[PDB]
RNA sequence: UUGGAUUGUUCACCCACUAAUAGGGAACGUGAGCUGGGUUUAGACCGUCGUGAGACAGGUUAGUUUUACCCUACUGAUGAU
RNA sequence: GGCCUCACGAUCCUUCUGACCUUUUGGGUUUUAAGCAGGAGGUGUCAGAAAAGUUACCACAGGGAUAACUGGCUUGUGGCG
RNA sequence: UAGCCAAAUGCCUCGUCAUCUAAUUAGUGACGCGCAUGAAUGGAUGAACGAGAUUCCCACUGUCCCUACCUACUAUCCAGCGAAACCACAGCCAAGGGAACGGGCUUGGCGGAAUCAGCGGGGAAAGAAGACCCUGUUGAGCUUGACUCUAGUCUGGCACG
RNA sequence: GCGCUGGAGCGUCGGGCCCAUACCCGGCCGUCGCUGGCAGUCGGCAGAGCGAGAAAGAGAGUGGCGCGGACGCUACGCCGCGACGAGUAGGAGGGCCGCUGCGGUGAGCCUUGAAGCCUAGGGCGCGGGCCCGGGUGGAGCCGCCGCAGGUGCAGAUCUUGGUGGUAGUAGCAAAUAUUCAAACGAGAACUUUGAAGGCCGAAGUGGAGAAGGGUUCCAUGUGAACAGCAGUUGAACAUGGG
RNA sequence: CCGGCUCGCUGGUGUGGAGCCGGGCGUGGAAUGCGAGUGCCUAGUGGGCCACUUUUGGUAAGCAGAACUGGCGCUGCGGG
RNA sequence: AGGGGCGAAAGACUAAUCGAACCAUCUAGUAGCUGGUUCCCUCCAAAGUUUCCCUCAGGAUAGCUGGCGCUCUCCGCAGUU
RNA sequence: CGGCUACCCACCCGACCCGUCUUGAAACACGGACCAAGGAGUCUAACACGUGCGCGAGUCGGGGGCUACGAAAGCCGCCGUGGCGCAAUGAAGGUGAAGGCCGGCGCCGGCCGAGGUGGGAUCCCGAGGCCUUCCAGUCCGCCGAGGGCGCACCACCGGCCCGUCUCGCCCGCCGCGCCGGGGAGGUGGAGCACGAGCGCACGUGUUAGGACCCGAAAGAUGGUGAACUAUGCC
RNA sequence: CGCGACCUCAGAUCAGACGUGGCGACCCGCUGAAUUUAAGCAUAUUAGUCAGCGGAGGAAAAGAAACUAACCAGGAUUCCCUCAGUAACGGCGAGUGAACAGGGAAGAGCCCAGCGCCGAAUCCCCGCCCCGCGGCGGGGCGCGGGAAAUGUGGCGUACGGAAGACCCACUCCCCGGCGCCGGGGGGCCCAAGUCCUUCUGAUCGAGGCCCAGCCCGUGGACGGUGUGAGGCCGGUAGCGGCCCCCGGCGCGCCGGGCCCGGGUCUUCCCGGAGUCGGGUUGCUUGGGAAUGCAGCCCAAAGCGGGUGGUAAACUCCAUCUAAGGCUAAAUACCGGCACGAGACCGAUAGUCAACAAGUACCGUAAGGGAAAGUUGAAAAGAACUUUGAAGAGAGAGUUCAAGAGGGCGUGAAACCGUUAAGAGGUAAACGGGUGGGGUCCGCGCAGUCCGCCCGGAGGAUUCAACCCGGCGGCGCGGUCCGGCCGUGCCGGCGGGGCGGAUCUCCCGCUCCCGUCGGCGGGGGACCGCCCCCCGGCCGGCGACCGGCCGCCGCCGGGCGCAUUUC
């Protein structure tokens, strides 16, 4: 609110809390971000290196859908399925594993970051990376692939 | 006159944009407007749902959604002709129909032709005179107990199908689906370079032993 | 500590008288005291420079000089304690 | 690279060179084009605008930060002792 | 080249000579290697004329020596009616210092109500956000061998053909 | 500056004295620091302390009458010690400083007198400002807790409006000039009449048009306002005509 | 300081060097003074001037341009 | 009829406006340049300096400043010797 | 009789008129006769930082729908679609974030398991001691030599991920190929290395908007004027 | 030569109709800058924006793919969120900047040309008769006229259609004339104090209205009434009442219009040309070897053409069918009509304008453009007397009030006069310190009391201690009895709700000959949490207690009797 703002107070001071040698004029420095090449060279290059030229490919007629895959970590690989499911695994003695369809959360790729319990599993994703994979194997479970 | 440190900013506020802003101050009234042309409709069609008519399973296209089902436009002429429905008596039943819909799928095909049936099937529909009825007409006990119902008519849900825990095979345990990916990526790749290389190779070789 | 010829002249030179025709300051004293002769608006012409518009501490010509009744100062004039 | 202290140049664009390099977008092949890296073409106002004059017919915002008038400090010079 | 000149054109220059005066940077006539004259960017001349710019002479006169007086209307006073510019507060000087020329500050000189008629020394008096000079990455009139373009114009192709 | 010459001058000096917001002590205000102390008001359900140079318990267990005791402590509160206090541009914090409206709240105020305004009245607060007393007023007004802003003026050759000095001043000085008697009238240098003296001097200060103005033309009444004095007059005002 | 490992670097030489562990020594190894360290956001500023001493141009300047320090600016007060 | 008219030509006249008329709109045009910038108290407290810029009346960037804190104590630091 | 304060007068000392620009202002620098009223950093959006609240690897209904003040308020959850965050790197094809030990023939089974060092607030243990006559003596506390597990955080050494360079030897097959994967050592990254974000509100700073208020010389668009004057004609 | 047709073009005050212009907030088509930014400026930016022109509607436009995509595919147009400040464009500088998919609001599809098939089976106008006519229509009679074969109407349009044959198969569709039934536009109305005292000028102010705590309340919004009123009045609430007009429905007859449909098989047909496209030029766009549009030139094809965001060639695919047209809905609104509201403004504010305001007034014109509200409850607007000609005073009177006297509520400051006080030759004025004089204030002028004790004069229904009743506190009672809760737990041959990505008899759906092999739903079991019931412990009742007993305190009523108490 106006109550609490810096105006209040500045009242009876000439200058409005802006100087008096400079005054605060309309546009001291051009519009924007003007003379950046010129004037600005050295905070343009202190705190936006880069800024300035193209690099790369162009791709003129860029969709999102193509290139969309959600990724997960085996850390909350688990946390997608519910508990119980995991105390039963666990518990089992037949040596049956869950399996875990990553694509019906929502996330297509898998990557291995996490520490993976010691329990077999059935991961059937869209797409593996090769620590993922390995991790799977190592722990003892299965990697299913689908379209 | 750029800060210390901080974001480079380009507002779009160089037009004259004040001379054309919209203002929802009339939210809370058009929702109101919304709402009364939506009961009027309602009680307008007594019998009929308020959603209107039945709309077909359809999933979304991309990429980024084919996983999931929407609501369709509207039942294919397949479909209905699969299903015994007439494409000018479908509409009259309020049965939603869109000729430019194809069908190079057969489950998604059987779907909506179940859904269909079922639909035939709850459907109640009076005499066209209510003092002589017909044929097609549903009976007089079933008619009394005729209603609205909110909401779309036999919403779209997305089922989901569930495999119980299995046991691990050791062909599973065997597979590389790191390197299935990878080399079917190089066969994508290179298919066709591969096929000309053959056929010159072929043609080459051709001529060295003729 | 002058009268004059010449020049807008400050300077300068000459004629004559005299006793001497000494030098300077006061916002280079003095434009709400004057004049506008010259610099220095806008019009013009000559010469030089520039393709040109134009320039010329080179020359020539015509070219609006506003106001005091206010305070003080000074000149006088009533009066006042 | 020159015994050392100097002898030289960003963005964008163009040109050349290098990979059995990537993309050319619904798939395959080949020209072409676009990419990555390393050089060259350039800015001498040299941390790098693409740039001829006049205005006395001039205009605007300012500046005694900045001249020509007067006024101050020194007196080179001028005058005087 | 013919012509012409210290010209309305000559810095040096107030050129040199003669005349015009007692005295002339003025005027006129001459002389010319003329900073930088000159032939239709016209030269030279020339009767008449010019509210054009110059020098001299005769007459004339207060322009002056050297000021004086008279008239009409103001100014002056009264009756009636009656504004405006301008105004930080205001208003006596000398020196000192100071933002380098004070009315106020310091030291002195001193100062005495309300006032009338003149005057132009000062108030760095009043009008106008200096027009001169400079700055502005502020312009406008104009010019061109400045940059970028454009009407129009000439030419070629295509269609009418 | 006055003035000063057995200095009130000059050079070397001795005592004494003079005073700054400086220094020492003291009072008050505020800031900072000790990130100090206080829940211990533990009372006939009791025993009154943890200032003292020295790290730790006025600690517990096994054997040899009278019915009494001040304040405190809005802990965002209170209290104790020290040091410090300048300030442009600028920054931050506290405002029980100020204005307007909104949500709550004061069994708020008020025709037995609100806001506003004036006041040689009583005060408070450093200060922003505030509360009472006296006079006019006749219909609304305020305190606290939160919210919101078109929220505080000495200036900007500021905008609008009003009023001073100038000042009863400048001026009412272009075109020769008025005088006498009477009338109306309350009032006459200015109107009317009569007489005299004048001017325009037939390219006029005369008589009539066009453009332009539009009732200014005529009669009566008024003298409120205007005709830069005044008016008994008007091209002024009001009535009716043309 | 004392032991013990590691080394693909360098080597006559368990040579050199570096790194990593274990063990021991408190008279806290000049004086004086003082609680220190660290991270974010940020206004205003970006025309200066003067003075002792050093010093450049100019004869000189209340001139112009430098170095240290202190002031004015931003600052009142006693004296001149 | 306005970048047009007209000019025996002075940039003259074009409704008191002419080296480009008047009115309305764009338009509250832009300004690195002047002027102003409104209540109290307390606390802290500067710079006119480096570098770069068609930069010199300005900015960006360091430096100076304030605010907010945070990590520790009852070893460290110093315009000193 | 008292009343400092508020009215007037007298005296002593001090005392130049304010604002603004400036290194320097009382200035012979500009604005200012006086008074009353109005009057100038506001609002929208974006970002950053700091602070308050809720939830928390989640968070947010801002759009839509269901039920005088109320155009409010409540609810949706199979309306979390979607934004932000939870993963970065590369131009892109893409890739995408510990390992060590034991036995057998680079591969198989089992074990340990998610860094180290220095400084690190706090916590844990305790060589003894805190007395009422003196001795042994227990329980509740308190202090303490010394020794530890060390928050957050800082510094260094390691390790892992993506791009790149060099030296390389192996591994896999549905299509043994100009196939795919793996190591060590340097290097570039806005990375990981046991979360810290999301929503709302407040303050500050910057920006684009008229942008603290007033101010041009100019430019463009559309219309009105030859009743003055310039010129031609009747 | 003439007559009679057709074709092109005229003249009609010919009969019957239509357009013209205006508003223009929103919308459609065209044209279209410079201010500004880039710290200059030329490309860009401002900006398909202002200005200018044309055309409507209640909305307009758009609109049912020559589409989006490359996926397991969606499926008209329009609008919100999101995509996204992204792809991309940009002196790659300043800056500019979409689209797909997804979630919603809404959702509605269609019709011609062409190819064909039916005796032009079609349509318009005039004459007459009947019916209703203030949206000129329906039926019938005209060897009445005309349009049209240079193509009207029926079938029929990319989703196939048509015709023939074979099977199945329905009649109630649709108007409009007349006529009987149960949502709006206005009119007239509906509850309760002027109750008793009391101020006032007037009350709507203040007190009371019982043991019907005045009356009404589905009505305590507002306004007016001589203040500030739920009850005085209008209205207010009401699914409250009465009257008139009209409306969408649900019936009846009446006239005619059509006697229409689906599946299988056989045969034929199927498309819009100076148009796409290519070259070039100009504008636009994010569209970048050219997104869109336009001018010129070339200018087609039909297993063809377009699109598939880098130009080209070859080759398989995916998706539509351009050059014809219609269509409500969701959407925009600063013009207009009638309304409601406000954390807004309160007469220098707010629209320029609260009032005889775009009026007065100025300019030739285009245009510019104000200042200006408040008597009083009621004019009760000051009778009458007096001086003056009058303006205007002095009395008197109205009003509570003229200290409200016709621009009249309140009435500041600058400014001016008068009265009173003080001072005055260094312009005025100011800070510190006093002194003097005035103004009022201290209702001051014999000066505070407050507790305990002593002493003297007194007056009470009087203290302590006991009795009864009531109330409260207290861990009383180390462990009284009974209840309640746990953001505590345990047991359960208990009765349940929620969730689960834990498993597993019935029904519906599709392929195969009642069966073997599949999907969806329901049911059952299991687990987690929660609700209730029973039993057993822990803690609390100091956010959450009841009955006894014990102690204490307090209050009332008695006995108390004056060496106590007040
Ligand atoms: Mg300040
Ligand atoms: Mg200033
Ligand atoms: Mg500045
Ligand atoms: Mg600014
Ligand atoms: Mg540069
Ligand atoms: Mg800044
Ligand atoms: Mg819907
Ligand atoms: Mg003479
Ligand atoms: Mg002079
Ligand atoms: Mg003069
Ligand atoms: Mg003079
Ligand atoms: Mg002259
Ligand atoms: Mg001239
Ligand atoms: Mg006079
Ligand atoms: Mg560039
Ligand atoms: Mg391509
Ligand atoms: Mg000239
Ligand atoms: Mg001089
Ligand atoms: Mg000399
Ligand atoms: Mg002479
Ligand atoms: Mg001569
Ligand atoms: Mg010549
Ligand atoms: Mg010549
Ligand atoms: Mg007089
Ligand atoms: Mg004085
Ligand atoms: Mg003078
Ligand atoms: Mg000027
Ligand atoms: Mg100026
Ligand atoms: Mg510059
Ligand atoms: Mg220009
Ligand atoms: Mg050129
Ligand atoms: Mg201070
Ligand atoms: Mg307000
Ligand atoms: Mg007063
Ligand atoms: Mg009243
Ligand atoms: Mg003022
Ligand atoms: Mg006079
Ligand atoms: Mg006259
Ligand atoms: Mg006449
Ligand atoms: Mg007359
Ligand atoms: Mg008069
Ligand atoms: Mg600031
Ligand atoms: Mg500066
Ligand atoms: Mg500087
Ligand atoms: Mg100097
Ligand atoms: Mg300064
Ligand atoms: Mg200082
Ligand atoms: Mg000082
Ligand atoms: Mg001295
Ligand atoms: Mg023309
Ligand atoms: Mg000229
Ligand atoms: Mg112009
Ligand atoms: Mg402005
Ligand atoms: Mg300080
Ligand atoms: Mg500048
Ligand atoms: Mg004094
Ligand atoms: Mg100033
Ligand atoms: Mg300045
Ligand atoms: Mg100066
Ligand atoms: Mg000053
Ligand atoms: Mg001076
Ligand atoms: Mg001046
Ligand atoms: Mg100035
Ligand atoms: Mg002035
Ligand atoms: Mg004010
Ligand atoms: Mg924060
Ligand atoms: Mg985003
Ligand atoms: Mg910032
Ligand atoms: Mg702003
Ligand atoms: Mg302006
Ligand atoms: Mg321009
Ligand atoms: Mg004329
Ligand atoms: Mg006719
Ligand atoms: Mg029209
Ligand atoms: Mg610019
Ligand atoms: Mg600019
Ligand atoms: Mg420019
Ligand atoms: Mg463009
Ligand atoms: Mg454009
Ligand atoms: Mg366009
Ligand atoms: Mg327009
Ligand atoms: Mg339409
Ligand atoms: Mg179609
Ligand atoms: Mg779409
Ligand atoms: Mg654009
Ligand atoms: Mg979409
Ligand atoms: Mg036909
Ligand atoms: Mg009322
Ligand atoms: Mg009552
Ligand atoms: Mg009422
Ligand atoms: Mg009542
Ligand atoms: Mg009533
Ligand atoms: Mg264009
Ligand atoms: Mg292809
Ligand atoms: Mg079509
Ligand atoms: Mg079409
Ligand atoms: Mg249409
Ligand atoms: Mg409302
Ligand atoms: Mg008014
Ligand atoms: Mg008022
Ligand atoms: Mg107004
Ligand atoms: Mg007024
Ligand atoms: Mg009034
Ligand atoms: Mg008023
Ligand atoms: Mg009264
Ligand atoms: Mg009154
Ligand atoms: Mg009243
Ligand atoms: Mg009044
Ligand atoms: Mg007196």
């Amino acid at each position: 609110p106006s109550r609490l703002r810096k105006t209040r107070k500045l009242r009876g001071h000439v200058s409005h809390g802006h100087g008096r040698i400079g005054k605060h004029r309309k546009h001291p420095g051009g519009r924007g971000n003007a003379g950046g090449m010129h004037h600005h060279r050295i905070n343009f290059d202190k705190y936006h290196p880069g800024y300035f030229g193209k690099v790369g490919m162009r791709h003129y007629h860029l969709k999102r859908n193509q290139s969309f895959c959600p990724t997960v970590n085996l850390d909350k690989l688990w946390t997608l399925v519910s508990e119980q499911t995991r105390v039963n695994a666990a518990k089992n003695k037949t040596g049956a594993a869950p399996i875990i369809d990553v694509v019906r959360s929502g996330y297509y790729k898998v990557l291995g970051k996490g520490k993976l319990p010691k329990q077999p599993v059935i991961v059937k994703a869209k797409f593996f990376s090769r620590r993922a994979e390995e991790k799977i194997k190592g722990v003892g479970g299965a990697c299913v692939l689908v379209a | 006159a750029p800060s210390r440190n901080g974001m480079i900013l380009k507002p779009h506020f160089h037009k004259d944009w004040q001379r054309r802003v919209a203002t929802w101050f009339n939210q809370p009234a058009r929702k109101i407007r919304r709402r009364k042309a939506r009961q009027a409709r309602a009680r307008r069609i007594a019998p009929r749902p308020a959603a209107g008519p039945i709309r077909p399973i359809v999933r979304c296209p991309t990429v980024r959604y084919h996983t999931k089902v929407r609501a369709g436009r509207g039942f294919s002429l397949e479909e209905l002709r699969v299903a015994g429905i007439h494409k000018k008596v479908a509409r009259t039943i309020g049965i939603s129909v869109d000729p430019r819909r194809r069908n190079k799928s057969t489950e998604s095909l059987q779907a909506n032709v179940q859904r269909l049936k079922e639909y035939r099937s709850k459907l109640v529909l009076f005499p066209r005179k209510p003092s002589a009825p017909k044929k097609g007409d549903s009976s007089a006990e079933e008619l009394k107990l005729a209603t609205q119902l909110t909401g779309p008519v036999m919403p779209i849900r997305n089922v989901f199908k569930k495999e119980k825990a299995r046991v691990i095979t050791e062909e599973e345990k065997n597979f590389k689906a790191f390197a299935s990916l990878r080399m079917a990526r190089a066969n994508a790749r290179l298919f066709g370079i591969r096929a000309k290389r053959a056929k010159e190779a072929a043609e080459q070789d051709v001529e060295k032993k003729k």
